């Protein structure tokens, strides 16, 4: 698994995994706080 | 690659670290005060 | 996205919609890293390390030509780093200064790049900037004026020499550049057509942008009847000079 | 901070006012005085804007809204609580317009480039200030400007346009509109032409115009060239927006503001040639 | 420096050209070939050759079946009578069928013609895509001309067959006529809400102001800079000259950044597919899945509830 | 079955496989979300 | 752990750090603030 | 303090100077005219 | 204190510091001119 | 930590962080003026 | 030398001079301010004035 | 050399310069932030002020 | 040199003769033609109406 | 030439003919102005209409 | 034999001063003219 590696540069492939992550991580917690019986800030109603 | 040094690349992470972790410990707290003004997480039936 | 709910369709849509456009800036920004880069240091900045922006420039790219050669940008070779030129003032972002002059070191408005010193080869490995004496077939159309015969003036009224040939561009058929012969040297000179205006004064052509003394010094072609690329470019820098230094 | 081939270029001189007191850059930036003059009237307006909205209900970006006077101040000047603030941003938007196009001119004169774009510019300042300025005017009032909101001034086309009747029928507007999508289908064209000669199918070498005047001769029959395409996209970007400044000043000014464009048409039906 | 470049002050005339030799599998092109002065002015004299094969031929005839339809109809409705036909040609139209027949193939004065003429033009238009395809094959270059045009051909489509299948109704559909149309596009915005609020059609109509204000901006700068050789794009990107260097340096120093001489042509593309792509989304979405955009802008914040 | 990669640059496949299948997964969880016998985040009475 | 600063120029990482930082924090400060509970500024009343 | 145009060159400083003024002199009038006691045109609102 | 002038052209310097207190100083008027309580022209509302 | 300027240029760091603190100033002062209970020209009601 | 390209004479004389400004600038913006409070207070307390 | 292009002795001095000029901002602001917490307090209640 | 429109001297006065003439016999006209419709209804009111 | 195209004495004479030429425009310009005054004067009694 | 037209060029000055003059007196007659009392068309708009 280690010749991802050759295949890919790891510096364009590091900055768009940690991209990747960010923009993934941001849209749960969107849908998340969207909700009505997840929502954390002001609660459910 | 970046055309640093290795000795300054082990500087740089040093100080770095060192950084990022008084800056972790100062949210830390600052999340502790806020906590005490008005916690998060209700039940669900609400506050 | 249960009917009722806050999410629907139409808002994840325009989402997916921004997410690629985001996309698509960074992938324009970075195709327009291509000539330029990395920039040149400043004054009073480090130049230990490169400095490239955030979109970082991408690898260069290779060009397939017609007789089997290659070209990969970025130009580096084009640029002319050193030229005749001394700061202003020692702080950053200052202007230049011209140290000799302007219109034979190339700088400033007429200032040129180092291009292949081959003419342009067209698509029979023949050049197509031609004189219409070489080029076979072609003629001047005669509804429009024949400058072949007016003379030329500079910006300061002064005539500077005659029009004794029409150079032309094969494969996109169009007047490219006038011969001038200059008053009193029966020597040749180029002159493009976008800097002169054929019959402003009845029988004379005008150009504003170099004084009528000064068409002795526009560089010359290496042969007759043809031009390369560095040569033209040459002769357009020339001409872009005057326009902020013939006072 | 200068490109690869930049420092030959950055000479002295070229400037219209202020001397070399203001003929440095700051980056990429030219500066001059009228960078200064226009970056100090932006800030200007933007101030005010955010000040006007601190006085209003919400901080919701999409319902921002700096509205003109009233119609009870017909063209004087109205408090700055009440509708002055709309007046000031007007002026600070117009100065910022005009001194960015005379920063443009800067420019062009230190390269030795033709004043194309400056001028192409003034098509764009001229529909503004058509807007802002002429119609409101020949009208009347101030209270005839747009507002400036995100959507806010929609709601302003929307109601502007149903009180002709329906605003399709404007013939200038029809004009306008035609010219609007020939230059997206010759922006369209253009690039996706460039494109394909400087990236040719799989093992090709890089093409040539000749190329390119040939795939649309036979395509179409007829290909404009080189500098022609160039010419032609100048010429209906400019021609657009000179229609629909023509179209705003006849509507209203001209035919009055009850009235129907779809009425206007009915000349050609009463031709004596059918009308009977 | 005086001289603006709008118009050609000196023509040059040669022989005609009769164009690059094709790819071997393509036919022959024509031979008649002329040159207009007028054309000279602006652009190119020549006029011609053209090259017609089977997909051109067989578009111009499906295309003509339709507008011979919809002529035909259009004369119909008034009686044969050519008077009042020229009298009022611009309010005729083909209309589509009526709300009560669905999906199904209506009567003929009632919504069959218009299927028909429907289902040729559309027949005309995929020919005349495909022969934008082989034509671009057929000299070794690529095919963005084509997939440009396939996002106009997009919206057309979500205009006329895809939202009125998703509706279940072909009398969702604009009529074939000149101000009925207009009059359909009115229609349409004040049936669905306000189309102002469908935040697709706010994009495709920046696309369209930004495919505007890009090509004004290219046309004025090629056109600034063609004294030192800039309307040669390609050579300039293979050969960088110093043209196109201040082509770049003049959109630097003026708004920071700039582009290449290939560049630019990418934006060029891009802003202008841009606009029938979020225009076919929004009108996909308008019907089918939102039915009053003022309402959705209420709830989304865009407008106050008004 | 190895001679496929004789066709296709292994790089430009797996991305374009990638998107590929990330669209799908995104496709498939958001209509899963739009009922009401499978969302599992308010659950039924939709 | 260190060798990242063999592949990245720090000044570049620093900066799109800081300004990455900044944005989340003033995202998440507007959000709270547009709220009625943990609105500081003029309470609970909306 | 003649020492200012050691570090200023007159010829532009007056042009400046000139603009600068008459800028603001036209900012203070309009911004009378706006107002109702100030107005020395209508005088004041009814 | 005095070693901010190795650094900067006071000229240049000097004249940008004198627009930006201008600009503040302009802004500020505004927003005090619109009020109601410190309307020094019309004076209240009332 | 004085080791930071061994990195970034002392000069334009001033400058940006010039930019930044009046902008940040300038945001804080327009949100307290649009809230009720901290509106120090007007008072409460607004 | 110097990136501004000034020597530390001129820089210690142009900067007293620059204080000194700086000083008197400050001095009547203080006796403006104290103007303007006598004119009218602000601050008000959670009630109004 | 060093990638600002500094040596360690004109780093050292901007940043004692640095340092000192950020605390005197820094204790400015705090007696700022006293007085208007003393004019006003924030952080209110569950239930209002 | 020569001329910047390129007529000479000659040329430039016959057409200036010719022109004044052509003038001169407009203007002629054109006074009769403004008699006779003054003559046929008179404009210029008094500050209540004709 | 010059810059323009013309000598000293052909702009003599060019400013020559442009001043009478003027000069006969303002001069019956201000003829109609006086029979315009006569017809209906322009600034009026106190509320003139 | 005044120094003022051997340091400042008139040619120069004279576009300018023209241009401020003209513009100075269009608006002088716009805000004349947008008023009641000094409408010298009409009159006052009863
Ligand atoms: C709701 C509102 C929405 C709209 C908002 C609009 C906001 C407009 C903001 C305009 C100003 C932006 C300035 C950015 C400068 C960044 C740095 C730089 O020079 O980059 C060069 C760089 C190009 O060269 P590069 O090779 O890529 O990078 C070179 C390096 O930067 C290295 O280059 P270098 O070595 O030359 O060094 C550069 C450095 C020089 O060194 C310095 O330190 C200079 C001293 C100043 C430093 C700080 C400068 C300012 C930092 C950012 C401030 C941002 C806020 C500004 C105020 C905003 C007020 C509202 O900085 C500068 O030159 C700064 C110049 C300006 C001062 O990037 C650009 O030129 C970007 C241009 C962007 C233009 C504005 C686009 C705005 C968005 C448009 C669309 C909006 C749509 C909205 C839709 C809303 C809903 C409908
Ligand atoms: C329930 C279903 C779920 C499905 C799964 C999920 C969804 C999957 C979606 C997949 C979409 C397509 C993916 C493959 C695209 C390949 C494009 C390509 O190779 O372009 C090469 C092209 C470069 O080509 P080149 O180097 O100029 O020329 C190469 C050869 O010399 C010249 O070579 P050539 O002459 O052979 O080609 C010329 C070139 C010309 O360039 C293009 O065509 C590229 C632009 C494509 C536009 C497509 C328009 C489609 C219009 C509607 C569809 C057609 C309707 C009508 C059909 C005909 C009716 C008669 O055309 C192509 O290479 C592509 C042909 C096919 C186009 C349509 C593909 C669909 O790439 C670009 O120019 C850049 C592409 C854009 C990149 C932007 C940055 C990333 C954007 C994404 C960011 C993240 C988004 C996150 C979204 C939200 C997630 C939650
Ligand atoms: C949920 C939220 C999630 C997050 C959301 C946001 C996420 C992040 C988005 C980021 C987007 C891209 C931005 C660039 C990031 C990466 C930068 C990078 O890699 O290097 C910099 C990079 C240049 O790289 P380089 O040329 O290699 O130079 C490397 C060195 O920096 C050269 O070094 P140098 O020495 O030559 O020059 C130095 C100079 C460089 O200056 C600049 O580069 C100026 C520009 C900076 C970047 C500005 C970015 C603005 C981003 C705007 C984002 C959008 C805002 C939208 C707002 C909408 C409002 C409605 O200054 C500095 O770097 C100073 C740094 C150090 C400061 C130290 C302060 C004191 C520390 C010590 C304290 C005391 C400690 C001791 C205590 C005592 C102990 C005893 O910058 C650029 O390329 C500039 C152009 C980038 C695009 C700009 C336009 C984008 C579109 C903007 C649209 C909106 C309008 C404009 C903004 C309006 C704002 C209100
Ligand atoms: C119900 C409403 C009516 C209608 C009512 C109106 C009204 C009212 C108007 C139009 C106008 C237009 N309509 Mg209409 N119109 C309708 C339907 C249509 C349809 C359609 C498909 O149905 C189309 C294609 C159009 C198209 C058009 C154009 C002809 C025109 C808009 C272009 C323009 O004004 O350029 C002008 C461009 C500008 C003014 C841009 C100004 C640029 C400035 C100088 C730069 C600003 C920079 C900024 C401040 C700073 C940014 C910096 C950032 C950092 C980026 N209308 C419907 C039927 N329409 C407008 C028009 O013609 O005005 C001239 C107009 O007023
Ligand atoms: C009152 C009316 C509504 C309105 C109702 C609509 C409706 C409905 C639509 C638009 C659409 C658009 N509107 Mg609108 N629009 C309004 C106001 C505006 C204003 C304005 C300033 O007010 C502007 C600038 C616009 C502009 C726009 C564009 C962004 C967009 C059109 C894209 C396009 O190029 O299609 C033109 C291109 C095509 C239609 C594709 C061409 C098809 C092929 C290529 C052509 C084949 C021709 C064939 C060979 C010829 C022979 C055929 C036979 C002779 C018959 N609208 C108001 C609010 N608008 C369209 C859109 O997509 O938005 C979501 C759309 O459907
Ligand atoms: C990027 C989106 C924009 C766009 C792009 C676009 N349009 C395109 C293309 C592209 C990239 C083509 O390649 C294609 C074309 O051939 O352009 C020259 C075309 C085209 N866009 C056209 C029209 C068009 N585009 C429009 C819009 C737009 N096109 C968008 C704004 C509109 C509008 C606004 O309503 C119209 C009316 C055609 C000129 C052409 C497609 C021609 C076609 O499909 O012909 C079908 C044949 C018939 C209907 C038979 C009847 C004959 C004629 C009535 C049709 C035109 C024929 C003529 C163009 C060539 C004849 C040559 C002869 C020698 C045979
Ligand atoms: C009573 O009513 C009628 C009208 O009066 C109201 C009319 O006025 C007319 C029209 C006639 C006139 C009076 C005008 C004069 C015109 C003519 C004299 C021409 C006569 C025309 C006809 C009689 C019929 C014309 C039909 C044609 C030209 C072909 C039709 C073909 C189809 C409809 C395709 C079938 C549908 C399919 C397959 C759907 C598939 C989907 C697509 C859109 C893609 C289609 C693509 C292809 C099939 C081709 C692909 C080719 C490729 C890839 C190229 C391959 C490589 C090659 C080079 C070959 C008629 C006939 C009529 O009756
Ligand atoms: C059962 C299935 C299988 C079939 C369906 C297959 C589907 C695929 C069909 C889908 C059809 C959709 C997609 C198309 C929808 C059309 C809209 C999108 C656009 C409407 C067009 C608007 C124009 C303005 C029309 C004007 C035309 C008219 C003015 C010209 C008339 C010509 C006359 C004068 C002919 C000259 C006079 C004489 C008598 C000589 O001829
Ligand atoms: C480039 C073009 C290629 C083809 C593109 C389009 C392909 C077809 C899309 C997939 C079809 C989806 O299937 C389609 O679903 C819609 C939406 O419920 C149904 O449409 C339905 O609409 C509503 C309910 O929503 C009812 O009033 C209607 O009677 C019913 O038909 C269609 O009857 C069915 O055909
Ligand atoms: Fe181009």
């Amino acid at each position: 698994m280690w010749r991802i590696w050759l295949l890919f540069d790891p510096r364009r492939a590091l900055v768009l995994l940690f991209v990747f992550l960010f923009g993934l991580a941001i849209i749960i917690h969107f849908i998340l706080l969207s909700t009505s019986r997840f929502n954390w800030l002001d609660g459910p109603r | 690659i970046s055309g640093l040094s290795e000795a300054e690349a082990k500087e740089f992470h040093s100080i770095f670290v060192t950084s990022f972790f008084l800056f972790i410990v100062v949210a830390v707290v600052a999340h502790i005060l806020a906590w005490m003004w008005r916690p998060w997480l209700p039940k669900a039936t609400g506050y | 996205m249960q009917p009722g709910a806050y999410l629907d369709l139409a808002q994840v849509t325009l989402y997916v919609f921004w997410i690629f456009f985001a996309g698509l800036l960074f992938y324009l920004r970075r195709e327009d890293k291509r000539e330029g880069y990395p920039l040149v240091a400043d004054a009073g900045s480090g130049t230990r390390l490169a400095k490239i922006g955030v979109p970082a420039p991408p690898d260069p790219k290779t060009y397939l030509l017609r007789g089997g050669a290659t070209k990969t940008v970025p130009s580096t070779s084009n640029d002319r780093p050193n030229v005749a030129l001394t700061p202003a003032a020692p702080w950053p972002g200052a202007p230049f200064v011209p140290t000799g002059n302007p219109f034979a070191d190339g700088v400033g408005p007429g200032s040129y790049a180092q291009r292949a010193d081959v003419p342009e080869l067209g698509l029979d490995n023949l050049p197509i900037i031609v004189p219409l004496r070489a080029a076979k077939g072609m003629f001047l159309d005669p509804r429009d004026p024949n400058p072949v015969g007016m003379p030329v003036v500079g910006c300061d009224g002064v005539v500077g020499g005659t029009v004794t040939e029409v150079w032309v561009d094969r494969a996109e058929v169009l007047a490219r550049y006038l011969e001038v012969e200059v008053a009193k040297s029966r020597k040749r000179v180029l002159l493009p057509v976008p800097f002169a205006l054929i019959n402003d004064p009845f029988g004379k052509v005008s150009v504003d942008a170099i004084r009528g003394d000064q068409f002795a010094g526009v560089p010359t072609t290496s042969k007759g009847d043809q031009v390369s690329k560095l040569e033209e470019d040459k002769i357009c820098a020339y001409y872009g000079a005057g326009t902020l230094y013939a006072t | 901070a200068m490109l690869s081939f930049e420092k030959k270029y950055r000479v002295r001189g070229g400037t219209l006012i202020g001397g070399d007191l203001f003929d440095f850059w700051v980056g990429p930036f030219y500066v001059g005085i009228f960078g200064v003059m226009t970056v100090f009237f932006a800030l200007i307006g933007i101030a005010l804007i955010a000040w006007n909205t601190a006085l209003g209900p919400t901080w919701n970006l999409w319902q921002i809204s700096v509205n003109p006077p009233d119609a009870k101040y017909g063209l004087g000047f109205a408090p700055l609580a009440e509708g002055g603030i709309w007046q000031w941003v007007s002026i600070c938007a117009t100065g910022a317009f005009v001194t960015w196009a005379l920063r443009e001119v800067e420019i062009c004169r230190k390269l030795g480039i033709g004043f194309h774009v400056p001028f192409a510019f003034s098509f764009a300042i001229f529909a503004y200030v058509t807007l802002v300025v002429i119609r409101p005017v020949l009208m009347g009032s101030w209270s005839y400007g747009f507002p400036y909101g995100i959507f806010t001034h929609l709601d302003w086309v929307s109601n502007t346009g149903y009180s002709y009747g329906q605003f399709h029928y404007n013939p200038a507007h029809m004009i306008a509109i035609t010219f609007f999508f020939t230059t997206c289908l010759a922006l369209a064209l253009h690039g996706g032409l460039v494109l394909s000669a400087l990236n040719p199918d799989r093992g090709e070498p890089v093409k040539s115009p000749e190329h390119e005047n040939t795939v649309f001769r036979d395509l179409v029959g007829y290909s404009i060239g080189t500098i022609g395409i160039h010419r032609l996209g100048l010429f209906l970007a400019l021609s657009a927006v000179f229609f629909s400044a023509v179209c705003m000043i006849i509507s209203g000014p001209v035919l009055a503001e009850g009235g129907s464009w779809p009425d206007w048409w009915n000349w050609w039906r009463n031709l004596p040639i059918w009308n009977p | 420096a005086q001289y603006q470049n709008i118009f050609t002050q000196v023509q040059v005339e040669g022989p005609a050209y009769a164009g690059v030799p094709l790819r071997p599998g393509s036919s022959p092109r024509e031979t008649q070939t002329t040159f207009n002065y007028w054309l000279g002015k602006i652009g190119d004299a020549q006029v011609g050759p053209v090259y017609l094969g089977f997909t051109g031929v067989c578009s111009l005839l499906c295309g003509f079946v339709a507008i011979e339809i919809i002529g035909l109809n259009m004369l119909a409705s008034v009686d044969w009578s050519p008077i009042e036909f020229l009298r009022q040609f611009c309010w005729l139209a083909l209309e589509p069928p009526k709300p009560e027949y669905g999906l199904t193939i209506p009567p003929l004065k009632e919504g069959g013609w218009w299927l028909m003429a429907g289902f040729f033009l559309t027949v005309s238009i995929a020919l005349w895509w495909v022969r934008t395809y082989r034509r671009s094959r057929a000299l070794g270059m690529g095919t963005h001309v084509s997939w440009a045009f396939a996002s106009a051909i997009l919206l057309y489509l979500a205009l006329g067959f895809i939202q009125p299948l998703l509706m279940g109704s072909w009398s969702e559909a604009p009529p074939f006529g000149v101000f009925p149309h207009l009059d359909w596009t009115n229609n349409f915005s004040i049936k669905y809400g306000n189309l102002y609020y469908n935040p697709f059609h706010c994009l495709s109509i920046a696309f369209l102001y930004g495919s505007a204000l890009l090509f004004a901006m290219h046309g004025a700068t090629i056109l600034a800079v063609s004294r030192y050789g800039g309307e040669r794009e390609i050579e300039q990107m293979l050969d960088r000259g110093t043209a196109l260097e201040r082509a770049a340096l003049f959109w630097r120093w003026t708004m920071g950044f700039n582009a290449t001489a290939e560049s630019i042509h990418r934006w060029a593309w891009w802003f202008a597919v841009l606009c029938p792509l979020t225009g076919a989304i929004g009108i996909i979405l308008t019907g089918p899945v939102v039915d009053n955009w003022f309402d959705w802008g209420v709830k989304h914040g865009l407008a106050p509830p008004r």
